[PDB]
C-alpha cells in the first residue's frame, strides 16, 4: 500500500512558500521548503484540514 | 512563459506561413492571430474576465483552433467538452469548472446545457486581448483515471508552454502535424500548441477515425508528424506497418505498446522516427518519453523512458526512499508541467501532488503506477497498483 493512502497512518499537513499543500506521512523527514502546519493526525482528518484552509489552488 | 507569447514569436517571424490547414480552408499564422483576436474582443464584450472559464463544445476545424487560443487571448481557461458527450456529462463538467458562457458553433448549439450562455462561433466587436498570463489557468480537463470518478484537472499556462516549447520535440517550420485526438484530451497539446509553437502548420483530420488508409493518404498530402492511441498504433503495427512510412515522425502512447509493434514499424519503416509518451493529465500530457532512431531496433521491452527535458522522475518504496535500478516501486513525476490541482478538490490535490524529499518547496505526482529503473537511467512500466490483480 502507498503510505500516502494508508488509512492506518499517522500524517501531517505540510505547505511550502507558495501556500500549496501537501499531506505527508510523519514517518518521513519533512522535505525542505515545506513547514508542518498540522497533526501528526489521521488520515481523514488532515484532508479536512486541507480542504477547510486550501481555498485557492494558484501558487500564491 | 505562455503558448500565446511563443506563438506570438512565430506570428512575427514568418506571418505568412501557414498555420491550420482545414479541408480547403487555409489561415496563415498572422490570419489565426487576428481571427483569435476579434473573438477574443468578441469574449471580453460578453463579460469574459481574467480567470473565468469557458467551455468549448466545437468539431475540429479550424474554428477550434480560433476559438481556443481566443479564450487564451481574453484571460480566460478553456473547457473542453467533446460533442459527442451526453448531456448530463456536459453539464457536470460545465457546472463544476465554473463556467458560465461556452463557444459552441450551429451544428452543437442545442448541445449548450440550460442557463449557460452561447457563443455562436460562426455569428461587431473589435478585436482586444487581455493577454495570458503564466500563472493564470489555460485549461481545466477533465479525467476519471481508473477511479470512475471524473476530476477537472486545472493546468497554469506555463506547465503547457513548458510542454508545448520543450527542445525535444524536434518540430520545425516544414512539419505538418495530423490533428485528430479529441481537444477534451492532451494529446492534442502535441497536434495544436507543439506546431504553433514551432513555426509548423495543424492539418485537421477529416471527420471520423483516422485509420491506415486515411494516414497514408495524409502523409501523402505533407503530414510528417502523426500521434496515434495505443490501440491504434498497435492495430496499424500489426496490419499494415508499412502505412507509417514517409512520416518523419510517428509517436504514440495512453495505453500500454508493446515492443512487438514498435518491431513492426521499425522493420517496415528503417528511416521514420518512433517516440513513445507516457504521462498523466495531472503533469501535461507526457512526463517521459522514449525515442527510436532511425535504423536502431528496439529491445525485447519498450521503455516508457527518460523525463523531459525539465522534468524529474523517482521511484520511491513504501517508506519514499529511492530504489535501487531493478526494484519496481512508486513513480513519481516533478520538475515542469504540474497541473495546480484538481478544481474544487484541494484535499484531493492534497493527497497526489505531494511534497518533493529532493527538491525544495516543490511537489512531486504520485502517478499511481509502478515503475522500474534499468542501469542506465530508462523507466520501465509496471502496471497500475491498483491493476496488480491482473498480473500472473
Ligand atoms: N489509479 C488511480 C487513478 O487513476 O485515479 C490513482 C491512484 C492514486 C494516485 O496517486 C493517482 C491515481
Ligand atoms: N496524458 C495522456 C494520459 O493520461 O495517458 C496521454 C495521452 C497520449 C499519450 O501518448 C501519452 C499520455
Amino acid at each position: 500500500t502507498n503510505p500516502f493512502d494508508n488509512e492506518d497512518g499517522s500524517f501531517l499537513v505540510l505547505v511550502n512558500g507558495e501556500g500549496q499543500h501537501s499531506l505527508w506521512p510523519a514517518f518521513a523527514e519533512v522535505p525542505d521548503g515545506w513547514t508542518g502546519v498540522h497533526g501528526p493526525a489521521s488520515r481523514q482528518d488532515c484532508l479536512g484540514y486541507v480542504e477547510q484552509n486550501w481555498t485557492d489552488l494558484r501558487p500564491k | 512563459s505562455t503558448v500565446p507569447e511563443l506563438l506570438a514569436r512565430q506570428v512575427t517571424r514568418a506571418p505568412d506561413a501557414v498555420a491550420v490547414v482545414d479541408r480547403d480552408r487555409v489561415l496563415t499564422y498572422r490570419e489565426l492571430d487576428e481571427l483569435a483576436g476579434r473573438l477574443s474582443g468578441r469574449l471580453i464584450g460578453r463579460g469574459v474576465r481574467r480567470g473565468d472559464r469557458v467551455a468549448v463544445l466545437l468539431d475540429r476545424s479550424a474554428d477550434l483552433v480560433v476559438t481556443l487560443l481566443a479564450i487564451w487571448k481574453a484571460g480566460a481557461a478553456y473547457v473542453p467538452v467533446d460533442a459527442g458527450y451526453p448531456a448530463p456529462r456536459v453539464a457536470f463538467m460545465v457546472a463544476d469548472s465554473g463556467a458560465s458562457r461556452m463557444v459552441c458553433s450551429a451544428a452543437t448549439r442545442d448541445g449548450v446545457p440550460e442557463g449557460i450562455e452561447a457563443i455562436v462561433v460562426t455569428d461587431a466587436f473589435e478585436a482586444s486581448a487581455a493577454g495570458a498570463r503564466p500563472g493564470d489557468l489555460a485549461y481545466v480537463m477533465y479525467t476519471s483515471g481508473s477511479t470512475g470518478i471524473p476530476k477537472g484537472v486545472a493546468v497554469p499556462h506555463r506547465s503547457v508552454a513548458e510542454l508545448a516549447g520543450n527542445p525535444g520535440w524536434a518540430v520545425e517550420p516544414g512539419d505538418a502535424v495530423l490533428m485528430h485526438a479529441p481537444y477534451a484530451f492532451d494529446a492534442s497539446l502535441f497536434e495544436i500548441w507543439v506546431p504553433l509553437v514551432s513555426g509548423g502548420r495543424v492539418v485537421i483530420a477529416e471527420p471520423g477515425p483516422v485509420d491506415a488508409r486515411r494516414l497514408r493518404e495524409a502523409i501523402s498530402s505533407g503530414v510528417t508528424r502523426a500521434h496515434l492511441t495505443a490501440g491504434s498504433f498497435r492495430a496499424v503495427a500489426e496490419e499494415s506497418p508499412e502505412s507509417f512510412a514517409g512520416l518523419r515522425e510517428v509517436l504514440t502512447g495512453g495505453d500500454v505498446v508493446p515492443a512487438h509493434a514498435v518491431a513492426r514499424v521499425r522493420s517496415a519503416c528503417p528511416r521514420v522516427r518512433i517516440r513513445h509518451l507516457y504521462g498523466p493529465t495531472e503533469t501535461t500530457l507526457c512526463a517521459t518519453w522514449h525515442l527510436l532512431e532511425p535504423g536502431d531496433e528496439i529491445g525485447p521491452v519498450l521503455p516508457i523512458g527518460r523525463p523531459l527535458p525539465g522534468r524529474r522522475a523517482q521511484v520511491l518504496d513504501a517508506s519514499l526512499r529511492a530504489v535501487a535500478p531493478g526494484v519496481i516501486g512508486d513513480l513519481y513525476l516533478s520538475g515542469a508541467g504540474l497541473a495546480d490541482g484538481y478544481l474544487r478538490r484541494a484535499g484531493l490535490t492534497a493527497e497526489r501532488f505531494v511534497a518533493d524529499p529532493s527538491a525544495p518547496g516543490a511537489r512531486m505526482y504520485r502517478t499511481g503506477d509502478l515503475a522500474q529503473w534499468t542501469a542506465d537511467g530508462a523507466l520501465l512500466f509496471a502496471g497500475r497498483a491498483d491493476d496488480q490483480g491482473s498480473h500472473h
